[PDB]
């Protein structure tokens, strides 16, 4: 109920769902790139 | 782009400003000189009037004689050839007496005596100019801050030319007259005393010279930024704090956590500039008399890697 | 005295450097206390004195005897805004901006702020008014540069808001301070010379849009301007930079607002 | 420890969160650079030596 | 602010519009950072090209500082 | 935590990036987006200087030195213990300086003042980048930049200067030195003059700008004015930094010999080169 | 992680997104530069 | 009772609970990473 | 100890908490760097010598 | 009742109690860390 | 000796007390550093030599 | 009674009495320390 | 000599006292350091030689 | 003349106190010098 930004709870929930979807997509792309690099040249 | 107030975009010219008459003897003040449009684009266009007092006359005569003595020595070194004089103008030098003569005034005229004559003229000229600054402040009822800042500059100058040669017991330690010659004196002074960079007082002098450049950049930039509020009229801001002084103070408070006042910034300015020559004179006075090699001194004081 | 040490490596050079460190600490203390003569004691965002006042204490007060019988000024001393501030707290916690309650340019808050100074003209050394219109200044005339008198004045919205009628000059400094601009309604406002760009054909005022020229505070006397009026005019014009931004027709601003 | 929530009665969450983000990223970068500087735990050099990449 | 005439992009569901707006904000920030970084890289490249044109390799200074 | 007049100036707006996300103050400091960036870069640089002190093996602050990569590494990266730390600290320093300038831009926009202060700071940033980035890149090695030590960057200055004989003979160096000396002289004069006007002889009224102009006209026959003196101070400092950057950017890139050898061109002009006598004859 | 969405009621969304894009690009550049620093993984060191 | 941020006790408790949830998630990921590094290359 | 709470009557909790956080972080970093400087207690180098990583 | 900061006596007491709880938790963690280090590698 | 209290009619007690504290601390530090600097009276070196710490 | 500071005569006397008590305490501690050092290592 | 008190009607006693204190302390430190510099009168070195500390 | 503004009696009292302090300081200095000269004369 703090509302420093004027967003309601439902708006915050929807925006966070969109943001987390994007975050997981970006993380999956990064994981794919890391798998490619690790196969090409592992660092462990 | 917007107007940055670096150059005036229009000039207005009125009657020549004859100046205040607090206690100044108006007889000794000259007439107003020409108005310079070129100077008006940047500051005031008015030239003069200048005050020609007793100390002013003494200083002008002594400085003219010093300059003329150096010039006649340069003409002698040129073989009286104007082409040679122009070719080697920066390479001519009026060197002090050789070390064999110590502090004695028995050095021959072409081997150090003329340097002593020119140095006497410069000494009288500079000290009479200091008295002139003091008395010009006194005649207007102003404080003697200019006199004391000039005294700091004179302290460095006296250490270079008079005090340190006396403490070292030789006029050869003093600075030759000439452009490249005194540059070479600076370089050789650093080399002889072992990398003057490791003089802590030379380091402080450089710190305050850099601080002077930094502080004048900051202050000029601040006043030009707040000049849209009449911030250039600083005495008014001291007497009646306007929005210009407040905006300058708040800019610097929000930038670096602390600020000055419209008057206190000028205390910062005068002290930052004074400490340059103060620490410089102390550092030059210590060189040779107390420390003969500054790199070894820095090694013994944890400023250099070895030892 | 080369190599003469009182103890350890401490010699005359070490003595000098440590004594200078002491002197520099003392000088920094003195300079900061001198700087603490305005804006102190510190206040909270509501107005009450703050618990924290800083390591440096206030200096003992000093008195300036103002010229021309304008009284005295003792600093540090009790100083207040002496004007209502039309700002509202945007957060209970300190350290956050205060939002203007109404029109900030009219309210005189933010970049459009002004200080309640003396409502008297600034005087020169002789006691006369420092800033005077060039018509009332004896012998003053434009000496170089483009003469702005007669040129149209264009606002930040690229619309003409008046014409320059007169130049207000600082008699001692002999430099232009204010351009007097006649608006469409026949009344005249003042514009600081530092906020106007005198071009070949027009005088461009990037700070204010045309419609804001009427809102510039006016001078109660056509021949003199007081410090308070100067502060109000300068504050209004400068606050126009941040508060007339929507009306400003900058191309870069338009492109940035396209993607923002 | 049950009353630690009162830290938010003193500090506004906006400034605290900004400061904490800066501090945490700074600390992580510092520790990673400390590990990279040492010949041990420089995982890039460890892998280079393991797979004979550096001559 | 003026209405677009194309009107075909309006057929997207508003949640995809929200996702596009979030991606656009992130891409705007990243693009400004990338512009700064590539401008710095181009400044370095310009100075490197100038240094290549100049006869630095023919006569180059020794090491100003002890290697470390 | 606020000055007696600060309240009416703390308003939203003026930010370049972030809107109201970082539009707040921490004590007196205005943070902003670039303030967050500046603090991060500054803390990282300071902590890395401390860590480089750890690696070097000395805790004496005057002996702490972060040397750039050796000339063998060229313009590429280097191991952190032997030059990579210097590169990271240089990147952090450049980021901190640029963020400081942009934070000053934000503060200027908030206060409605001109951008003279960040613009003047940009000159110092450009001189720093000349010494650490532009000149080493032109010369092709990071080892031509100076170490981050209190007394070792003085060693860098000394070695770089004596590489070209007496560095006093660099003409751009001469111009920069004359600008620096003139700036210090003008700063002393300006501070002294304003203080003398504002603190006259005891019991006398405060002076006016007319008194200052009268004093300097009676002294040297000319007075530049308050606006004039502040313009002059800004221009002297900026010109000093510009000409020092120029002197270092031409040294080792288009000039390689002793600088007195440069000054020989005036001596060897056709119409007086062969005339006997003088110094160079 | 159920109530992390409330962080968008503390910080403005678009501002955080712009700042986060800047941060992600700068972090990517930093990691690439650190990789270029090491002799291994220095993919721009194509040699004979 | 004490007021410096405008948050009530309930709002402060909710904010602190969410913050502690984030802190414990971050600490759990850090502990997993530390276990992985210690298994890969112990430092004690 | 009984009346030490009155320190908060003198010192603002926000100022003191910020100062204490900065002080504690700087002190902890200082002590860790002191330990890392000494060849003993440099736990990274100790582990490297213990498991013979440097080979 | 000096009240430089405006806190009342009850507010100061509650704040100090919570602060000392935090300080004692921090001190206990530090003591455990020191015991671990002293066991692993004593400095006396 | 009896009228010395009148010095407080001349000197502001706060300024005198601050200056005296600074002066006494600087003087004590200077004397201690003089004693440490001299090879004799350096009580740390004396203790080391007495109990053969340097070995 | 020049009154450069505004203190009255009685205030000055009381302040000087307290100051002299502090000074004598400091001097007594210094004298004891000097006796201890001179016994431990005389400098004459 | 009996009328030396009139010097306080020409000199501000506060400034005179401050200047005198600063001058006396600086002079005392200068003399003590000069004595320390000379190998004789360096009471620390004299004590070291007398009691065979070195 | 009255540059300071002090009354004559105030100046005389201040001088008496100052001379008491000066005599105490100089007496301690004389004792110290006598002790040093006995310990190590400089003539
Ligand atoms: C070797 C040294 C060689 C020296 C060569 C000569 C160099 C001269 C330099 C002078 C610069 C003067 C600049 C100036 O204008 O002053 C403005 C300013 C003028 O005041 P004002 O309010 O405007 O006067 C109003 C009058 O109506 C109107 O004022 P006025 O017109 O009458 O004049 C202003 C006043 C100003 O002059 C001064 O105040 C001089 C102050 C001392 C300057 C000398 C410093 C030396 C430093 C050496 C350090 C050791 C190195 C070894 O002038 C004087 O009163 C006499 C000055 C004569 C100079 C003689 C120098 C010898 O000067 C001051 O009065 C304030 C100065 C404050 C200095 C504080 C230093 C602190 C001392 C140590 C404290 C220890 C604390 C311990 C803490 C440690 C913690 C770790
Ligand atoms: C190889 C050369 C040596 C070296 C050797 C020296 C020596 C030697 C000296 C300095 C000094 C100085 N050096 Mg160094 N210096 C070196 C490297 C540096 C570097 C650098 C980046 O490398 C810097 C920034 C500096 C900076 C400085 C200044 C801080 C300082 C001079 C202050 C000043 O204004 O003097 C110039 C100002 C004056 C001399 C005062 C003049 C005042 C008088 C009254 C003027 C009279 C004018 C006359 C009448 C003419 C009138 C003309 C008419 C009006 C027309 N040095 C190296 C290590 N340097 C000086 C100093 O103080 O060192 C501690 C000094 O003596
Ligand atoms: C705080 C230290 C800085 C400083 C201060 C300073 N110099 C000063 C002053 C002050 C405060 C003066 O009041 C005084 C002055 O009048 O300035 C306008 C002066 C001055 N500083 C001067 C020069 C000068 N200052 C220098 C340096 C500096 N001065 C320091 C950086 C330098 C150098 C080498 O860096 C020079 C060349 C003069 C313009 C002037 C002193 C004039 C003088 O003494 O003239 C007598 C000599 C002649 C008249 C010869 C004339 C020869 C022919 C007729 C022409
Ligand atoms: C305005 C301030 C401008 C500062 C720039 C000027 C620098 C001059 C310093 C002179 C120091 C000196 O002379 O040393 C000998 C003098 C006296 O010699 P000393 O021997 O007694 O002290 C040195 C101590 N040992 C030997 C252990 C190294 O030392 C000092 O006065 C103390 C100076 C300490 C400076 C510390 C700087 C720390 C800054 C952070 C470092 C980050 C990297
Ligand atoms: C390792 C590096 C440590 C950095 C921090 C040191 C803090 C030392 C303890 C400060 C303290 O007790 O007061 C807290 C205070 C908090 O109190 P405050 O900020 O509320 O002060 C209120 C203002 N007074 C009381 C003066 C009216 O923090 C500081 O002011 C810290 C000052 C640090 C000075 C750094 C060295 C300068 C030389
Ligand atoms: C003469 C010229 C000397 C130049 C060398 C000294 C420059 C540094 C000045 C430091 C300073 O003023 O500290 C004040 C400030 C104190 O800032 P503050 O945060 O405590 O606020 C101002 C203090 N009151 C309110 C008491 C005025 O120091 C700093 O903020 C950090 C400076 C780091 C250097
Ligand atoms: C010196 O240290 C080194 C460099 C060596 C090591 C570095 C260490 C450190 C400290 C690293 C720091 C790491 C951190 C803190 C990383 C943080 C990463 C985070 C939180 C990233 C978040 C990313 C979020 C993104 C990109 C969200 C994007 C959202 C959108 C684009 C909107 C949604 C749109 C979608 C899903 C498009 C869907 C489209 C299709 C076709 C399905
Ligand atoms: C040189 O020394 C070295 C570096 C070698 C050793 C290092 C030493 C030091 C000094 C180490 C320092 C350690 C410290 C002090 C670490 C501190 C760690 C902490 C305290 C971490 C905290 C993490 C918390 C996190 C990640 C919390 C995240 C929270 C969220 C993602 C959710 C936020 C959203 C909220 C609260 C919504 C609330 C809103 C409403 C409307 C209720
Ligand atoms: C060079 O010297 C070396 C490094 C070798 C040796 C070091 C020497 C020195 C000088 C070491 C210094 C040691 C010192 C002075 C350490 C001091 C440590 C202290 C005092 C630490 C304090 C820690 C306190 C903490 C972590 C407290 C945390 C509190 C909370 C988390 C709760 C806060 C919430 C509150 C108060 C709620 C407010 C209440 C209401 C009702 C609104
Ligand atoms: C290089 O030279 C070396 C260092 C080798 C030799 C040194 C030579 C020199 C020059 C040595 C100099 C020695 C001097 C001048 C020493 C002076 C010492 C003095 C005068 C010390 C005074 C100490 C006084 C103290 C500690 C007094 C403390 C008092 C209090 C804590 C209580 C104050 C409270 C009051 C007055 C309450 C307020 C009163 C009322 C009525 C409200
Ligand atoms: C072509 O047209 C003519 C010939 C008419 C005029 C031309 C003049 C020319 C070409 C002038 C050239 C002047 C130049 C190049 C001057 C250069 C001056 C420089 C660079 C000076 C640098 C440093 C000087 C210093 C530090 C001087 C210090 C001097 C003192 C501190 C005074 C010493 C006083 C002494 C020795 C008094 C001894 C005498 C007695 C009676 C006790
Ligand atoms: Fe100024």
């Amino acid at each position: 109920d703090l509302g420093y930004t004027g967003l309601t709870d439902e708006q915050a929930q929807e925006l966070h769902s969109v943001y987390m979807s994007g975050l997981w997509l970006f993380s999956a792309v990064a994981i794919v790139a890391h798998l490619a690099v690790y196969i090409w040249r592992p660092w462990f | 782009a917007e107007y940055q107030n670096i150059f005036s975009q229009v000039q207005v010219r009125g009657p020549a400003d004859l100046g205040m008459t607090e206690d100044v003897n108006l007889a000794n003040r000259s007439g107003v000189g020409p108005f310079s449009t070129l100077l008006g684009w940047f500051g005031n266009a008015q030239l003069g009037p200048i005050y020609l007092g007793s100390l002013g006359v003494l200083s002008l005569f002594s400085g003219l004689m010093w300059f003329f003595t150096i010039g006649i020595w340069f003409w002698y070194q040129a073989g009286w050839n104007p082409a040679v004089f122009l070719r080697d103008l920066f390479f001519f030098s009026l060197e002090p007496p050789a070390p064999e003569y110590g502090l004695s005034f028995a050095a021959p005229l072409k081997e150090g005596g003329l340097w002593l004559i020119a140095s006497f003229f410069m000494f009288v000229a500079v000290w009479s100019w200091w008295g002139r600054t003091y008395l010009r402040a006194q005649a207007l009822g102003m404080g003697k801050h200019t006199a004391w800042a000039f005294l700091s500059a004179i302290w460095l100058w006296m250490v270079l030319g008079f005090i340190r040669p006396i403490l070292m017991g030789s006029w050869s330690e003093a600075v030759p007259y000439g452009i490249f010659s005194h540059l070479d004196w600076t370089n050789n002074f650093s080399l002889v005393h072992g990398n003057l960079f490791y003089n802590p007082f030379h380091g402080l002098s450089i710190a305050f010279l850099y601080g002077s450049a930094l502080l004048f950049a900051m202050h000029g930039a601040t006043i030009l930024a707040v000049s849209r509020f009449g911030g250039e009229r600083e005495l008014e801001q001291i007497a009646d704090r306007g929005t210009a002084a407040e905006r300058a103070a708040l800019f610097w408070r929000w930038t670096m956590g602390f600020n000055a006042t419209m008057e206190g910034i000028h205390r910062w300015a005068i002290w930052m500039a004074v400490l340059v020559t103060l620490t410089g004179g102390i550092g030059i006075l210590l060189s040779g008399t107390v420390v003969d090699n500054w790199y070894v001194w820095g090694q013994n004081h944890g400023m250099a890697p070895l030892n | 005295m080369v190599g003469v040490t009182a103890f350890g490596n401490f010699d005359l050079a070490s003595l000098a450097i440590y004594s200078f460190w002491i002197f520099l600490a003392g000088l920094i203390y003195y300079l900061q206390t001198e700087n603490m003569r305005e804006g102190y004691p510190l206040e909270n965002e509501d107005g009450t004195p703050a618990a924290n006042q800083g390591p440096f204490p206030l200096p003992k007060p000093k008195t300036f005897i103002l010229p021309h019988g304008r009284g005295t000024l003792t600093v540090p001393g009790p100083e207040s805004e002496d004007r209502p501030i039309a700002l509202a707290r945007t957060a209970v916690s300190e350290g956050f901006p205060h939002a203007p309650t109404g029109d900030p340019m009219k309210d005189g808050v933010g970049p459009a702020s002004w200080v309640a100074r003396r409502d008297l003209p600034e005087l020169d050394g002789h006691g006369h008014n420092k800033i005077k219109p060039m018509k009332a200044a004896a012998g003053f005339h434009v000496s170089a540069g483009k003469n702005p008198i007669g040129l149209p004045v264009r606002g930040c919205d690229l619309e003409i808001a008046g014409k320059v009628v007169d130049i207000w000059v600082d008699i001692p400094e002999q430099m232009a301070r204010f351009l007097e601009v006649e608006l469409k309604d026949g009344s005249t406002r003042l514009l600081p010379m530092q906020m106007v760009k005198v071009q070949s054909n027009r005088v461009h005022v990037n700070a204010l849009s045309s419609d804001l020229f009427a809102g510039i505070p006016t001078i109660k006397s056509p021949t003199e301007v007081t410090l308070l009026e100067e502060d109000k005019i300068c504050g209004y014009v400068a606050g126009g930079l941040m508060y007339a931004a929507p009306k400003r027709k900058s191309v870069v601003a338009a492109m940035l607002a396209e993607y923002a | 420890m049950s009353k630690f929530y009162k830290i938010w009665m003193i500090f506004d969450p906006r400034r605290v969160f900004v400061a904490q983000g800066v501090f945490l990223f700074l600390l992580a970068v510092m520790i990673h650079l400390i590990l990279l500087s040492t010949p041990s735990y420089n995982w890039l050099e460890i892998s280079a030596a393991k797979y004979n990449r550096v001559a | 602010a003026d209405k677009t005439i194309f009107n075909d992009h309006l057929n997207t569901n508003p949640k995809t519009n929200l996702r596009l707006w979030v991606a656009f904000q992130m891409m705007k920030g990243a693009g400004w950072a990338g512009g700064v970084f590539f401008g710095t890289l181009l400044l370095i490249g310009f100075f490197r090209v100038v240094g290549r044109m100049l006869p630095i390799q023919e006569n180059q200074a020794p090491a100003p500082n002890i290697t470390g | 935590a606020l000055l007696s007049f600060e309240r009416k100036y703390r308003v939203p707006g003026g930010t370049l990036v972030g809107g109201n996300l970082f539009d707040f103050w921490v004590g007196p400091f205005y943070v902003g987006f670039f303030g967050v960036a500046t603090f991060f870069f500054a803390a990282l640089g300071i902590i890395l200087i401390a860590w480089s002190a750890v690696l070097q093996g000395t805790w004496n602050p005057q002996l702490i030195s972060v040397y750039p990569p050796a000339l063998e590494y060229g313009l590429g990266g280097a191991p952190l213990a032997k030059g990579g730390l210097w590169q990271i600290i240089t990147i952090c320093a450049t980021g901190a300086f640029v963020s400081w300038a942009l934070r000053e831009v934000e503060i200027c926009r908030k206060l409605g003042i001109g951008y003279h202060i960040p613009f003047a700071f940009a000159f110092a940033i450009l001189a720093y980048l000349t010494l650490v980035l532009f000149r080493p890149v032109m010369m092709g090695a990071w080892g031509y930049a100076f170490p981050y030590g209190i007394w070792t960057h003085l060693d860098w200055v000394s070695n770089t200067g004596y590489t070209y004989g007496n560095f006093h003979y660099n003409p751009a160096h001469m111009i920069a030195i004359s600008f620096f000396f003139t700036n210090a002289l003008a700063l002393a004069l300006h501070g002294a003059l304003v203080l003398s006007a504002a603190n006259p002889e005891k019991g006398k009224e405060m002076r006016t700008p007319d008194h200052e102009d009268t004093f300097f006209r009676d002294l040297v026959g000319y007075s530049i004015g308050t606006l004039g003196i502040h313009r002059l101070g800004l221009l002297l400092s900026l010109s000093a930094v510009f000409f020092s950057a120029l002197c270092m950017i031409i040294t080792g890139t288009i000039w390689f010999d002793q600088w007195v050898d440069w000054w020989q061109w005036w001596v060897k002009l056709p119409w007086w080169a062969n005339i006997p006598g003088g110094i160079n004859g």
